[PDB]
């Protein structure tokens, strides 16, 4: 076919390896400030639940 | 004139009016803690497939 299909092939490649590596360096980055300061969707450690708790009026009246 | 309760009338809840007002704050609660700040939109794919190594997909 020529040389231009393998040039342009290989710009398109190159284009595509380029983004992932940059792609899993910010995930790197990423993972590793979520997990020092949990603020994001990921590395959220749980926590006991809110909802199990009694509100109803008790008999020692200072709760 | 007093008339003994009858039985199971000292023991039901009685609503009662005052004009002490309620507290807003009873267990003097600090301000909570702001959720995480949640993403939304659209699931798009994934950039380039799995980008695990050699795997195009």
């Amino acid at each position: 076919d020529g040389p231009e299909k393998n040039y342009e092939k290989t710009l398109a490649i190159l284009q595509i390896e380029s983004e992932k590596a940059e792609l899993r360096l910010k995930e790197q980055e990423v993972r590793r400030l979520m997990r020092a300061r949990g603020d994001g969707p990921w590395y959220q450690f749980p926590t006991p639940e809110k909802e199990f708790i009694d509100h109803s009026p008790k008999a020692t009246p200072d709760n | 004139g007093w008339v003994r309760p009858d039985l199971g009338q000292l023991s039901k809840v009685t609503k009662v009016k005052t004009d002490r007002p309620l507290p807003e704050n009873p267990y003097h609660s600090r301000a909570r803690p702001e959720p995480n700040p949640v993403i939304e939109g659209d699931l798009k794919p994934a950039k380039h497939g799995t980008r695990f190594f050699f795997w195009t997909v």
